């Protein structure tokens, strides 16, 4: 009988760098999605497995609410089969993604005169992540064949870098929260 | 797509000065912005990147500064060697160059003086005439050609080109060519090149007449 | 240490293709963000691709389906792959090692590719005769590829001499004009002769500049 906690996670006050996405479990409870969808509050909701106003007819083992903060161009890359910076080295949906991507302007929240840098995203990465993979390392990038040894130089990068987000910002380069919603015995219906 | 637009394309200043290269963003981008250097024949050089973060080893005169809609690059005492051309790059899953702004050496006005070649026999015979108009050694780089043939004035037949500025006196000379058949060539008399410059008071027309 | 060497640029024709490689030292071209930049003649910088560490890769507009950015992490070389070139293709490519948000630090210098229907031929040099400072020159037509070089009097004349840059003619062909000022005194009494050197064409010519 009781109700999916999508609020805590819609309007935490605070939220995630992208680089340690945060992911919440919902389990055993009753969801109403439509409420969600019914919102039009959403710059982004598109739904990858089935249709969003058919999806409160359904059951899943289990369902993760992934959030996180990017900039507005980046939101795209928060689909199955993206390439780039976030969908690379960041946050990873899976080709075969069924679920739903929700996301927000949040300019009035999380940008700053003189510019917000707590927001971080991994810039520097070897190899891509793989679906669902989570990189909280903040060692020290080697990008030639002497170890850096926990020195910054020639070579050796921090590998994360702050979007600066400042209310002046263009659309493109404000700040946008991100809600992900996966879909994997019962625990939450509709 | 912000479009990036960097000015002036030229700018003319001498050692010791404190010039100031802007470059507008159609949005506002944050730091996403770097600056560099090139000199003629040479690689660019990283100067700035993140708007306002001097790269390693770039002397300390190189400073910039930005909003988000405007950066500008600021060299606070101009040096002998910061004669180059510059330009602003943005950047994120790409990265454009701006259009880049060209530093030049200040001096004073020097009118050019023009003289008009007309097309040698030799090149007659295969069929082809080129008229030559030079400007040589003037200051500053902006100086209008227009040909005219029979007072008709030309349009979509010429090409010219400038030389760099001259290593002892820092001006510059151009050459423009017409182009024309043989044909044409010969069934008109008076053809003529007329310069404006900003150190001529009127125009200066150099002219001949076909065969004489 | 810190190198980059691009090769493999030469003359090709509109439609053709071509590899261009760019050697690395001091660096690993796999741990790193890899772009190529080209700057056409008289023209600014174009980026031209990137290639993330990770693999992914990125393309300006113009050249979109036609090149293809890649490496070798066994001989630490970053290419270039050009397909169906064109005429505009034209200029000077450079390869830099990207540090993204912290900028390209570490350059190559430059390969050059033309693209051109044109074949190879040697400059007709046409006098610009002359009417206290006179004007006389060399105009070096109809040549192709670039370079012609230009001196005057086997370089004993060097005052005065201005080699402007080549044109290139809509027939695809270069046009180039060389130019002295002289005492007008002297026209009467000094050979000016313009020695012109179009090497591609194995071509030599001495042309002889009287009024
Ligand atoms: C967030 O708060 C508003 C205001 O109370 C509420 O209307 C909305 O339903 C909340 N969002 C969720 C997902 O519960």
């Amino acid at each position: 009988t009781n109700l999916c906690p999508f609020g805590e996670v819609f309007n935490a006050t605070r939220f995630a760098s992208v680089y340690a996405w945060n992911r919440k479990r919902i389990s055993n409870c009753v969801a109403d999605y439509s409420v969600l969808y019914n919102s039009a509050s959403f710059s982004t909701f598109k739904c990858y497995g089935v249709s969003p106003t058919k999806l409160n007819d359904l059951c899943f083992t289990n369902v993760y609410a992934d959030s996180f903060v990017i900039r507005g161009d980046e939101v795209r890359q928060i689909a199955p089969g993206q390439t780039g910076k976030i969908a690379d080295y960041n946050y990873k949906l899976p080709d075969d993604f069924t679920g739903c991507v929700i996301a927000w302007n949040s300019n009035n929240l999380d940008s700053k005169v003189g510019g917000n840098y707590n927001y971080l995203y991994r810039l520097f990465r070897k190899s891509n992540l793989k679906p669902f993979e989570r990189d909280i390392s903040t060692e020290i990038y080697q990008a030639g064949s002497t170890p850096c040894n926990g020195v910054e130089g020639f070579n050796c990068y921090f590998p994360l870098q702050s979007y600066g987000f400042q209310p002046t910002n263009g659309v493109g380069y404000q700040p946008y929260r991100v809600v992900v919603l996966s879909f994997e015995p019962a625990t939450v219906c509709g | 797509d912000i479009q990036l637009t960097q000015s002036p394309s030229f700018l003319s200043a001498s050692v010791g000065d404190r010039v100031t290269i802007t470059c507008r963003a159609s949005q506002g981008i944050s730091s996403y912005l770097a600056w560099y250097q090139q000199k003629p024949g040479k690689a660019p050089k990283l100067l700035i990147y993140a708007a306002s973060t001097l790269q390693s080893g770039v002397p300390s005169r190189f400073s910039g500064s930005g909003s988000g809609t405007e950066f500008t690059l600021t060299i606070s005492s101009l040096q002998p060697e910061d004669f180059a051309t510059y330009y602003c790059l943005h950047l994120n899953s790409y990265r454009t160059f701006g259009l880049g702004t060209k530093v030049e050496i200040k001096r004073t006005v020097a009118a050019p003086s023009v003289f008009i070649f007309p097309p040698s026999d030799e090149q007659l015979k295969s069929g082809t005439a080129s008229v030559v108009c030079l400007l040589n050694n003037f200051y500053p780089r902006e100086a209008k050609v227009q040909w005219k043939v029979d007072n008709a004035l030309q349009s979509g037949n010429s090409q010219e080109s400038v030389t760099e500025q001259d290593s002892k006196d820092s001006t510059y000379s151009l050459s423009s060519t017409l182009t024309l058949s043989k044909a044409d060539y010969e069934k008109h008399k008076v053809y003529a090149c007329e310069v404006t410059h900003q150190g001529l008071s009127s125009p200066v027309t150099k002219s001949f007449n076909r065969g004489e | 240490e810190v190198q980059l060497v691009e090769s493999g640029g030469g003359l090709i024709q509109p439609g053709g293709s071509l590899r261009l490689s760019c050697a690395a030292s001091g660096f690993t071209v796999s741990s790193n963000y890899m772009s190529w930049v080209r700057q056409a003649p008289g023209k600014g910088l174009e980026w031209v691709s990137v290639i993330y560490s990770g693999g992914s890769t990125y393309y300006a507009d113009s050249v979109k389906g036609r090149f293809t950015i890649s490496r070798d992490n066994s001989k630490n070389t970053l290419y270039l792959q050009m397909n169906s070139l064109r005429a505009e293709d034209t200029a000077v490519y450079y390869c830099a090692r990207d540090r993204d948000y912290y900028g390209m630090d570490v350059w190559g210098q430059g390969t050059t590719v033309t693209v051109s229907s044109a074949s190879t031929k040697g400059p007709s040099v046409f006098p610009l005769a002359p009417s206290g400072t006179a004007a006389l020159g060399c105009l070096v037509k109809d040549y192709f590829p670039e370079p012609v070089t230009v001196s005057w009097n086997s370089g004993a004349l060097t005052s005065g001499v201005h080699t402007f840059p080549a044109v290139l003619q809509s027939s695809g062909l270069y046009s180039l004009s060389s130019v002295v000022t002289v005492p007008s005194s002297s026209l009467g009494t000094q050979t000016y002769i313009c020695n012109v050197n179009h090497k591609p064409s194995n071509t030599k010519v001495d042309k002889k500049v009287e009024p």
